[PDB]
């Protein structure tokens, strides 16, 4: 009964497999049933809003709703105070930038819902002069996050009460996530001895920076997939 | 709930121009009035008026700017820099970045024509 | 983008036949291809030239004896830039090893006060001798020797003295050094001059505060050398680097106190009884206000008829005036409508 | 031994530590700089140091030169560089050379020579 | 009386923090040895740069060094600090911490281990003990 | 046109004294495949000065061009286009080239020849 | 998230050291948390004797990946390497008396009228408050809200294994004391059921165009090294 | 364990020398078993006293009066922190290294003349032309 | 109670013995806590550098994955059977609510239905118009539930919480923190 | 721990310049430059480490397809100067040298493993 005889687990006969066996499936298959009911809500949600859905997109549990930046305050509250949705908590707003497209910036609103155990995207556009409406009179909590969105990227939100930069030095210029904004910028700091003080100067590198991107497959890797659209919705074919 | 600072202001793209230059002009004189606050906190070694003379050319630079879009992004970034610099968060090694021509003579050589530019490869 | 303002071209030649190719913009990444030795690069002075220096990325060999003293200087210059080797001017080898691979050798080294191992002429003469011999059999490029204003062989001062016999063997060992005489210097943490007069107990004089300098910028004497140090049409000259207006220190005094908000002391004592107590502060280990000092307090700055000057640099030093309100900062010393508005505040509550 | 630097003065360094191994005097590539020339354009870093303390690694283009090649009966040796003594997997990508031409021909990873035989 | 009074006061950025914490945690009780950390730069001797220093940051810890009463030392903890480790291509980023003050030790590492820290305030405490004082006032 | 230079934050020698060149990559002549050929790239043209030189101390590679390493991607060459004016930037246009078509039979190889043989075909 | 946008499998060893590891490091940050915020307080003590706890975790840690902090351990795939050989056998010994560590630290702190005083009533939140700040774990289940992701949402292992979820009601600075002081305890019960139910097998998906082969594969086998190159660069 | 009577028995278990040796060195008071020496001189030692808690039953004596982590020897480090079972010394001579050059330890040289001194291994990339005159 | 106290003997940790075990026993709070010092002679013992079993450990692997013989790659290639994003606009619930679905087609054969699907493809009917148009079973079945009633923000996996009370609770019932499972 | 360069039993270095460590490094710590070597060989002219940038991940060693960069168990390098960080060939190859026997006790442990 002390420690001195306590028994060695370490010459215990141990568990030993002969085979491994482990099924081959698709994870994408779980999701099957819950795509179609993710559809089928979707439909209702544009089918109620339909001055507002531009549309939406399902994706094996995620589900995103496409809006022009005008009607991001109406969905949202009808996203936020309806009854079947109940999304209260806001998860996070970001930029994503397209150079390609006519508006830059697209936005994106993660919404929770722990009423139902439900998570919802809801997407918008934006431009280096178009505002969006800010969502800070429905979530106290997107505050920070709009402003995180104008440092990395510029976008501004109409309706912000103090918009101002949260991640970048003071007087930084530029929008770093941008895709024209080089990876280290246009300017370093240093000590300077002659001013006594921290000066910024215009970036020199000891060692230039390699991207090795240049490295990328020259055979297209994937491919184009499978869809899992449920069978009601789908347009029928004639006979 | 989350209030804001002192000085903010809720960012509104204003739907005329003119209802902008009113802002515009109060703006900058926020700016003229704040120099010798901005003299005291930075420790600076020019005078009040240098200040007040740079904060000109910065509005200045912006005169014949035509689009009200752009314009509106200008009014709202100027308003941030204004806020920056009145509650002291910035320091002074940042506040001193826009004045560089306060700093002593860099040096000899500052090229001006082809030959000097060339015998600096900055041709 | 940097540039190379020390520099006027991008390829350059030295006197002694080596090919110089200046690399990148001019920042901290760049360089010049140059390398200096700076003799006294830790104190006032030699700390301004090596910023200057190590800035635009020529490499700077740096001899020292205190190691701790010289810390700072690592601060000024990119990885392999600043180079530290210990130094001692009773070790010969040590200041060949300094300047055997530099391009330019500047000698910053002079004291204002004696030890008990360096006199005046061990530390202006003998020191300046041997760095010239080593610069002489090195066959070095440039050499830019400094003294003080007012260096005069037979001078009544032994700094003086000493200067004037350093100025004069240094031309006789190399004959295309270059000497540099700046006036008294002020600035930021300055020797007997400013913050000495910003935080005294007592100025005290043996000649009213009588004597007139045309005291200069040590920023302006550190730009001055580095012009001096890339172009190579000042080999064999002599240089004044004194300000621009004429100062009693009577005068400086009275800007000090008026831009400090507080009165500087000042007592005048009898020359004998002043110079007794220098002599009699010397026994302590610190340095102090020299026996020699109170004897230069009664020289006032003589400039050389014929001498180049600032403006053959190409520069425009600073006014003290404008300048002694920033170099003093730190010891400054800090109704109607308030009343009437103060009214409408709490200043109490629960 | 004595170096003349860029700037027209000599360079002194004892004869052992201008060997670019210790088992071996000069480069083995065109573009390795010799210690003579790094000497040159770095002496100013080398100034009151100590050489003796210097990493000075041998040379393996000797070291492998020393090795006797491997005689194979037929057309093809393999080599995978293992180690007998440890577990896992600790040589090099098993490959296969050929040894018909005449002379000896030596692994892509590990230098060791074959021939026929 | 300078290696067992080593009193350091804490720049503690980032990640590396946590290894500072345990080396005065107990497996490694740095004050075993005279070590006590000092919210104060008044009250202390050296500085330790534990973490990644921003543009944001430098002026602060210029201003902190600034601060330290002589004589002073500081300690470079970390890739971060010694020369911006992981983040050293980043637009907001300080390329090492001997950009703004002198360094008088560098400790590797991502983090480095409590014991690499160990073995760099031991480095630190090799160059106090051969530090020339009063022999180097003699030699003057 | 909205002149967004101008809002962006970016330093005003880009577009001032920077040319940029959009284009398509060519089919490289290593490998049969095109996956990298059909994005327009936007990417700089050097500057002499500040390139790459070599640093003395351990041999790298330094540079003082910010924009050395920086690629633009657009899903065509008018979007790119349309960018680059955006923001103020002097382009280049490089249209592609492309292999023309021509029909290939594996029979030709054996086509009987009426006359002497020009060469001998040896599969 | 990257195994998902891979449309790839974790096989089920690797599940469960990622469920056991996910607690082991639920246990480190609530020590430091805990005990930094004590000592934030004032508690000088609880610092001490939560550190040598986190040292004997973090032994674990460098065994398994070779690191003390960043592990680089869990990649998209899997793990990166399999456990050592006596590992299981040390954790459960660290576990069998993991418990009484945190008994001595409850009792320093859960009943001490000081601490209450610096807790109690302090910092408080509303549920629907914390729903619109974004507030989301303790900061939510102090408010009374019973949101969990494990629970909600299963990921890897965490529907074969049985805890239990704490939820506060006062929304203050106690309430998420007690709560975080619980789920030491639950991760504990859950380390527990991972040392007794390790299974056999792969610990990374067994695809090499995904994850990289083993060394004896990539030196014998042509496919193996062509895939090891390309993953690598 | 911290008690008195552990002390006072490694001492009379480890001499008066040792005990003073120790004293100026760890700073504590060991008695365990000799295991092996350095190729620096630096002894090492396991104790099996059941008054030792875990990661202390194994030690180093240096070998000179400024010591340094960096004067253990390879295959010792490893040791020393509980790496290996056996030590160095009793390794069969399959587990050890073959080598073809002359093995030699060095420690840490930082903050002295024999401080590692970096530099570039390759020459120029580009190598300029000797300049040649000919006679028109 | 599973995880309820067990005795100071169980746990693997140096402890006390003799004369001073009684002391310690007689003095101590709770006498079943371990110190947390561990067993010298158990712990990390053998060291991980000399396991026995890296001399046997092999890649570990799967059935059917490791098969030479019945495998081909392209059967469980998952990463290349990737879900596609499946995007709605408006016209083609548009055309969902008018023509049906593929599950259960409201649509005519031949050309009917192609041109059907041409006009709605090329704007002839709105959305608007196409709920209008709608009936009651087509509202019913396909945009409200058969009951009239929305859809509720669907759940991949319900969560039915249940709080434990009594001594299987984590705190005792004075606490304000309650446990559930 | 520090990294170190190894050879073959031959005293032959093990690496060949594939580059895979210089490519996988998340850091870009590696600098490499090769050349056929004068007997034929594939090898490395220069190889360095910014060990201030590197963040001790092991990527190097576990891409390397013969064994040739390999991180110690050594934590007691700090130096006095940055310019000591920058390590170049000689100095991995002296540091494999150095530390072969820990190498080989660590490699025989967990060669297995990987
Ligand atoms: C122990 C005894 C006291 C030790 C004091 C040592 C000392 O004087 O250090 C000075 C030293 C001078 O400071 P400093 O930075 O050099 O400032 C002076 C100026 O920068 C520029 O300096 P300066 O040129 O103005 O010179 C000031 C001068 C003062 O000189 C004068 O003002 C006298 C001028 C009259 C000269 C002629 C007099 C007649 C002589 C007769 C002939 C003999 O002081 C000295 O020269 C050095 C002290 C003399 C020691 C020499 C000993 C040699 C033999 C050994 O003090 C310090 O280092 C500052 C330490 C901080 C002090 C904090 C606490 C201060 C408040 C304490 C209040 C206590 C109240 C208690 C009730
Ligand atoms: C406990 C030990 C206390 C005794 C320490 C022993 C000190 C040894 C000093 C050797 C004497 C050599 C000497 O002549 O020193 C004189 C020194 C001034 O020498 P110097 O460097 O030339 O200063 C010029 C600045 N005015 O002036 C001094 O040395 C002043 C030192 C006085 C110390 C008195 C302590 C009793
Ligand atoms: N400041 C002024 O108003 C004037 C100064 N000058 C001259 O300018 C030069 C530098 O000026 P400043 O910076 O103000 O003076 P500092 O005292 O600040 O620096 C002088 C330098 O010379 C070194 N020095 C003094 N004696 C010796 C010695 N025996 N051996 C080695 N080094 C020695 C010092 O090294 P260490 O720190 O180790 O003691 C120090 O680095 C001097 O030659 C001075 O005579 C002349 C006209 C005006
Ligand atoms: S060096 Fe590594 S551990 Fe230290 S702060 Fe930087 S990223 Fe974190
Ligand atoms: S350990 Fe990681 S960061 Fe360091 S060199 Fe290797 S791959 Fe690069
Ligand atoms: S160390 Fe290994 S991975 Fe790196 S270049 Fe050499 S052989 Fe390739
Ligand atoms: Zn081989």
């Amino acid at each position: 009964p002390s420690w001195e005889n306590i028994k060695d687990i370490r010459l215990d006969p141990k568990v030993h497999v002969d085979e491994v066996y482990e099924p081959i499936v698709n994870p994408a298959d779980r999701y099957l049933q819950h795509v179609s009911d993710l559809h089928q809500y979707a439909k209702y949600i544009m089918a109620a809003l339909p001055k507002y859905i531009q549309g939406f997109s399902v994706w094996k549990d995620e589900l995103t709703l496409h809006v022009a930046p005008s009607a991001v305050i109406p969905v949202t509250t009808f996203l936020r105070d309806n009854t079947s949705t109940q999304y209260k908590s806001i998860i996070d707003i970001t930029a994503v930038d397209y150079p390609s497209r006519e508006n830059r910036f697209e936005v994106v609103y993660n919404f929770l819902s722990v009423r139902h155990n439900s998570r919802i995207r809801l997407k918008t556009y934006a431009t280096e002069v178009t505002p969006v409406p800010s969502i800070t009179c429905l979530y106290e909590g997107a505050n920070w996050f709009e402003r995180e969105a104008y440092d990395m990227y510029g976008v501004f939100f109409e309706g912000h009460p103090d918009l101002r930069r949260i991640m970048t030095d003071y007087g930084f210029e530029g929008h770093p996530l941008r895709k024209d904004f080089p990876l280290t910028g246009y300017t370093e700091v240093r000590w300077d001895e002659e001013k006594r003080r921290v000066v910024y100067e215009p970036l020199e590198l000891t060692q230039a920076f390699r991207n090795f991107s240049a490295g990328s497959t020259a055979w297209e890797p994937v491919g184009p997939g499978r869809d899992d659209r449920p069978d009601s919705f789908k347009l029928p074919t004639p006979k | 709930a989350i209030i804001a600072t002192a000085f903010a202001e809720t960012v509104k793209f204003s739907g005329s121009k003119q209802e902008l230059q009113k802002r515009t002009l109060a703006l900058y004189r926020q700016f003229l009035r704040g120099a010798p606050t901005f003299a005291d906190l930075y420790e600076v070694q020019f005078s009040i008026p240098t200040i007040r003379t740079k904060i000109r050319q910065e509005f200045e630079r912006h005169r014949f700017v035509d689009d009200l879009s752009i314009q509106n992004v200008l009014y709202a970034k100027g308003h941030m820099e204004y806020q920056e610099c009145i509650n002291f968060w910035k320091q002074q090694a940042q506040f001193l970045k826009y004045f560089p021509e306060e700093d002593d003579i860099q040096g000899r050589h500052q090229p001006s024509n082809f030959v000097d530019k060339f015998l600096k490869n900055r041709a | 983008m940097n540039s190379f303002e020390n520099l006027a071209q991008d390829v350059n030649i030295t006197r002694s036949g080596k090919t110089l190719i200046a690399k990148g913009t001019g920042g901290r990444s760049s360089r010049t291809g140059y390398t200096a030795t700076v003799f006294g690069a830790n104190g006032f002075l030699g700390s301004y030239l090596t910023a200057k220096l190590a800035k635009h990325g020529t490499t700077v060999v740096v001899p020292y004896r205190e190691e701790m003293a010289k810390r700072h200087l690592k601060v000024t210059g990119d990885l392999g830039v600043v180079n530290f080797l210990e130094m001692d001017l009773r070790n010969l080898e040590s200041i060949d090893e300094a300047v055997r691979h530099s391009d330019i050798v500047v000698n910053l080294i002079g004291r204002e006060y004696e030890t008990k191992n360096f006199n005046y002429y061990d530390v202006h003469v003998e020191g300046a001798r041997r760095i010239a011999e080593a610069v002489k059999k090195h066959n070095i490029a440039r050499y830019i020797h400094v003294s003080a204003f007012n260096a005069e062989i037979d001078s009544p001062s032994e700094f003086n003295h000493t200067k004037g016999l350093g100025e004069q063997v240094t031309k006789d060992i190399v004959p295309w050094a270059t000497i540099v005489r700046p006036a008294p210097m002020f600035g930021r943490e300055d020797k007997w001059f400013l913050d000495r007069m910003a935080r005294s107990p007592c100025l005290v004089s043996a000649n009213k505060f009588q004597e007139t300098s045309n005291p200069v910028h040590v920023i302006d004497v550190a730009a001055a050398l580095e012009r001096i140090c890339f172009d190579d049409s000042t080999v064999a000259q002599t240089f004044e680097l004194y300000g621009p207006q004429k100062f009693t220190q009577k005068q400086i005094i009275d800007m000090v106190s008026e831009t400090l908000r507080k009165e500087v002391r000042h007592i005048e004592l009898p020359k004998a009884l002043y110079q007794a107590y220098t002599k009699a502060t010397q026994a302590i280990w610190w340095p102090t206000y020299s026996p020699d000092q109170v004897e230069r307090q009664f020289l006032s700055q003589k400039i050389d008829p014929s001498a180049k000057t600032f403006n053959d640099l190409d520069l425009t030093p600073m006014e003290l005036p404008d300048l002694m309100f920033k170099l003093i900062r730190p010891y400054r010393v800090n109704v109607s409508q308030l009343e009437n508005k103060e009214k409408t505040f709490v200043h109490i509550l629960d | 031994k004595s170096i003349i630097s860029y700037n027209g003065n000599t360079i002194e360094i004892p004869e052992e530590y201008t060997k670019q191994a210790p088992n071996r005097d000069s480069t083995w590539a065109p573009a390795q700089a010799s210690k003579t020339e790094i000497y040159k354009n770095n002496m100013v870093r080398f100034e009151q140091k100590d050489l003796s303390k210097q990493p000075m690694p041998y040379a393996g283009i000797e070291l492998i030169a020393q090795q006797p090649v491997r005689f194979v009966h037929g057309n093809t040796a393999v080599c995978d560089g293992a180690n007998h003594n440890g577990p896992g997997a600790q040589g090099h990508p098993k490959i296969f050379i050929n040894v018909d031409a005449p002379g000896s021909h030596a692994c892509q990873y590990c230098g060791t020579r074959y021939e026929k035989e | 009386a300078r290696q067992g009074s080593f009193w350091p006061v804490t720049f503690g950025l980032a990640c590396c923090a946590v290894e500072m914490m345990h080396v005065s945690a107990p497996r490694y009780d740095q004050d075993r040895l005279g070590i006590i950390f000092r919210a104060s730069p008044r009250q202390s001797d050296i500085m330790i740069v534990a973490g990644t220093l921003t543009n944001k940051m430098a002026p602060v810890l210029r201003q902190v060094y600034d601060q330290m009463p002589e004589p002073r030392w500081v300690i470079s903890m970390g890739s971060c600090a010694n020369g911006g480790g992981y983040y050293h291509f980043s637009y907001s980023v300080v390329r090492g911490c001997d950009r703004i003050v002198p360094v008088d030790v560098y400790v590797p590492g991502c983090p480095p281990t409590s014991e690499a820290l160990m073995y760099g305030v031991f480095q630190l405490q090799r160059k106090m003990r051969n530090t020339k004082i009063t022999r180097m006032w003699y030699r003057k | 046109v909205p002149a967004h230079e101008i809002v962006s934050g970016a330093p005003a020698e880009l577009s001032r004294n920077r040319v940029v060149r959009i284009y398509q990559q060519a089919k490289p002549a290593t490998q049969s495949g095109e996956y990298g050929t059909f994005a327009w790239r936007l990417d700089w043209d050097i500057v002499d000065v500040a390139n790459r030189w070599e640093n003395d101390l351990i041999g790298w590679q330094s540079s003082g061009d910010y924009m050395q390493a920086t690629q633009m991607k657009f899903t065509s060459k008018e979007s790119a286009i349309k960018f680059a004016n955006k923001q103020g930037w002097d382009f280049y246009i490089q249209e592609p080239h492309h292999r023309k078509f021509r029909v290939k039979q594996y029979a030709n190889n054996f086509v009987h020849s009426y006359g002497k043989l020009k060469h001998i075909r040896t599969k | 998230a990257v195994e998902k946008l891979l449309n790839v499998e974790v096989p089920l060893r690797g599940k469960y050291i990622r469920t056991m590891f996910g607690e082991i490091t639920r246990v480190l940050n609530h020590l430091m948390s805990v005990c930094s915020h004590a000592m934030d307080v004032g508690a000088l003590t609880p610092f001490l004797w939560g550190f040598e706890e986190r040292e004997k975790l973090m032994e674990f840690y460098e065994r398994v990946s070779g690191a003390r902090l960043h592990a680089a351990y869990v990649r998209p795939g899997g793990v990166s390497q399999d456990l050592p050989a006596g590992l299981l056998d040390d954790i459960y010994m660290w576990a069998t008396q993991f418990g009484d560590r945190l008994d001595e630290i409850e009792e320093l702190l859960t009943d001490n009228r000081i601490w209450k005083l610096r807790t109690v009533n302090i910092g408080t939140v509303t549920a629907q408050d914390a729903l619109n700040l974004g507030l989301s774990g303790p900061m939510l289940r102090g408010s009374g809200i019973p949101f969990d992701i494990r629970k909600n949402a299963p990921y890897d292992a965490y529907d074969k294994v049985d805890f239990d979820v704490p939820v506060g009601m006062n929304g203050d600075c106690y309430d998420r004391y007690l709560i975080r002081m619980a789920e030491f305890r639950q991760s504990l019960r859950i380390i527990e059921q991972c040392c007794n139910d390790m299974p056999a097998g792969a610990v990374k998906v067994e695809d090499f165009k995904i994850n990289s082969p083993p060394r004896n594969l990539m030196k014998e086998d042509m496919e193996a090294l062509i895939h090891h190159f390309l993953l690598y660069t | 364990s911290s008690s008195l009577y552990r002390v006072l028995r490694n001492a009379w278990e480890v001499g008066p020398r040792s005990y003073w040796k120790q004293l100026n060195s760890i700073g504590d008071t060991k008695s365990g078993r000799l295991v092996g020496t350095d190729i620096y001189g630096n002894k090492f030692y396991e104790t099996d006293h059941q008054d030792e808690i875990h990661l202390r039953t194994r030690y180093v004596e240096y070998k000179e009066k400024d010591y340094d982590m960096s004067q253990v020897e390879p295959g010792w480090h490893f040791w020393l922190g509980y790496g290996v079972d056996t030590a160095p010394c009793n390794t069969p001579k399959e587990k050890l290294p073959i080598r073809a050059y002359p093995y030699k330890f060095q420690p840490n040289y930082t903050g002295t003349p024999g401080a590692f001194v970096t530099y570039n291994t390759l020459k120029p990339k580009i190598s300029a032309w000797e300049p040649v005159t000919k006679q028109r | 109670l599973p995880g309820g106290p067990v005795p100071v003997f169980k746990k693997y940790t140096v402890g006390s013995k003799g004369i001073w075990e009684k002391l310690r026993v007689l003095l101590a709070i709770a006498p079943n806590r371990s110190t947390g010092n561990p067993i010298v002679p158990l712990y990390r013992v053998p060291t991980p550098g000399s396991r026995p079993e890296a001399n046997v450990y092999q890649d570990p692997s799967s059935y059917p994955t490791n098969d030479i013989a019945e495998n081909p790659y392209w059967k469980r290639d998952h990463r290349r059977a990737y879900p596609q994003t499946a995007f709605f606009d408006q016209k083609t619930v548009t055309g969902l609510l008018e023509l049906g679905s593929e599950a259960t087609p409201r649509i005519a054969d031949g050309e009917a239905g192609t041109k059907a699907l041409a006009n709605i493809a090329n704007g002839g009917v709105s959305f608007t118009q196409a709920l209008g148009k709608s009936s009651k079973d087509v509202i019913y079945g396909e945009v409200l539930t058969v009951n009239g009633l929305p859809p509720v923000a669907p759940t991949l996996a319900p969560k039915q919480w249940k709080i434990i009370e009594g001594e299987a609770a984590i705190y005792p019932k004075g606490y304000p923190c309650r446990t559930f499972h | 721990g520090e990294h170190a360069l190894r050879r073959y039993p031959s005293g032959e270095e093990r690496c060949i310049a594939c580059k895979l460590c210089e490519a996988i490094c998340p850091a870009l710590a590696i600098t490499i430059d090769a050349e056929e070597r004068i007997d034929g060989s594939r090898r490395t002219t220069k190889y360095d480490i910014d060990m201030t940038k590197c963040i001790y991940c092991g990527y190097c060693q576990e891409s390397c397809p013969v064994d040739a960069i390999v991180e110690t168990p050594n934590v007691e390098y700090a130096t006095e100067t940055r310019e000591e960080l920058l390590y170049n060939k000689e100095k991995l190859l002296a540091n494999g040298d150095k530390w072969e026997l820990e190498l080989q006790y660590a490699l025989d442990a967990d060669a297995p493993y990987r």
